[PDB]
């Protein structure tokens, strides 16, 4: 019964892992490992970099 | 409900009016369009300086 439970509440991280977007871009899947840039101002090479790991 | 409201706020940043920058433009656009109409009427007086010469 113990393991039962343990194995429906792994099911739901993977789940979570898995389904997390904005809207159609996984974010917890891998694609931001490396991450991505947002250019942050006027000029070029001006931003920031965003890194999730899956 | 976590994603929800985290996803509506995203939404929210794109799609929504600022009213404090709208309220601005919209004065000064009243006040441009009370000049320009003042100017247009002053400018529609300049062929009437053909009759003193005649």
């Amino acid at each position: 019964a113990l393991k039962a439970e343990m194995d429906q509440l792994a099911n739901e991280i993977d789940e979570i892992g898995k389904t997390t977007a904005f809207g159609t871009t996984k974010l917890l899947a891998g694609g931001f490992s490396a991450g991505k840039n947002f250019q942050v101002g006027a000029q070029d090479g001006e931003d920031i970099k965003v890194t999730v790991k899956a | 409900a976590n994603t929800q409201a985290n996803v509506a706020d995203a939404k929210s940043r794109i799609v929504d009016v600022d009213f404090a920058k709208e309220t601005s433009q919209m004065t000064k656009n009243q006040v441009l369009q009370q000049t320009g109409s003042a100017m247009l009427a002053q400018a529609n007086q300049l062929p009437q300086v053909a009759l003193s010469l005649l």
